[PDB]
This record gives structure tokens, sequence and C-alpha cells, in this order.
């Protein structure tokens, strides 16, 4: 049942992506943020927003393209973090 | 400012837990956060990498893992 909910394109334009889900936990570390273009071992980009955050832009990149967006939410656990049951979304530029 | 962690993946079939850890620590925790998120014990459980049997003390560095390398989970018999 998919962690975070909501995660969503909210503004598109044909390079730039404006993505936010529901940001309702206090424990999450970080939202860590990967995309690259559906299906093809093209290369995945990935960022990080700290676990307080709710949206991110994504720029960069070409139109006319299907990327696959993924969302983990990571937790703490001494010095390691963790995640499980990533949101992800499709979306043609 | 690096980066000191590298992915791992734990498997078992359906849970699959993703972890950024440091090469330098403990198995331990990542095996323990597991098994923890099945509401089991790291000691029902065995984690398998390269036909070893992975125990608590061993690091990613002591394993040769490499970032986006995939450890099995599976039940009875750690640890």
């Amino acid at each position: 049942s998919s962690v975070p909910t909501k995660l969503e394109v909210v503004a598109a334009t044909p390079t730039s992506l404006l993505i936010s889900w529901d940001a309702s936990s206090s424990s999450v570390s970080y939202y860590r943020i990967t995309y690259g273009e559906t299906g093809g071992n093209s290369p995945v980009q990935e960022f990080t927003v700290p676990g307080s955050s709710s949206t991110a832009t994504i720029s960069g990149l070409s139109p006319g393209v299907d990327y696959t967006i993924t969302v983990y939410a990571y937790y703490s656990y001494y010095d390691l973090y963790y995640s499980y049951s990533p949101s992800s979304i499709n979306y043609r530029t | 400012k690096p980066e000191t962690h590298i992915n791992l993946k734990v498997s078992d079939g359906s849970s699959e837990i993703f972890f950024k850890i440091k090469k330098t620590t403990p198995l331990r925790r990542l095996m323990e956060a597991f098994a923890k998120r099945q509401g089991k014990e790291m000691d029902s459980l065995r984690f398998l990498y390269d036909g070893i049997r992975i125990q608590a003390d061993q690091t990613p560095e002591d394993l040769d893992m490499e970032d986006n390398d995939i450890i099995e989970a599976h039940r009875e018999q750690i640890g």
C-alpha cells in the first residue's frame, strides 16, 4: 500500500515536472527521488529531499519522453537508512 | 561531502527492503531492521549472500559487497 501516498505531478512543462506527495510522517529521514525513461535502462537519476518536504522539481527533461518517477521514504536505524514500498508514477513530458 | 553509504536490497520473495548502509557498518543492523519490519527477531531468519550465510558481525566490506547487491532472506536459523 505504497509510501508516500498521493504521489503526483502537479505542474509540468515540456522539460520540467513538479511533483508532490503526502509527507504527513514525522519520522521519515528523507525522500529519495529517482527518475528515468520508462522501461529503458537509460541512466536513472536520483536526488533526495528531507523528510519535511512534500514537493520537488525534476528538470532537464526531454519533450515527448515517458518517465517513471519513484519516491522512496527512508527511515533511520542506528547508522543506516531503509525504505519499503516506494511509490511510482509514469509521466510523458 | 561524500557519500559513505551503499545501496543494498534485502528480499525474501514477497517483502523487499532497500538499505543505505556504510561499508563498515555490521550487517546486524540491516538483518535486525529487516526481521523487525516483519515483526520477527534477527535469529529467526537466515540471510544469504554469495553462497554464504551472513553473520551479524560481518560488514559489507568483509563480504566485498557492491552497490546494489542483493541479500536473500528466508525463514529459520540465522544469524
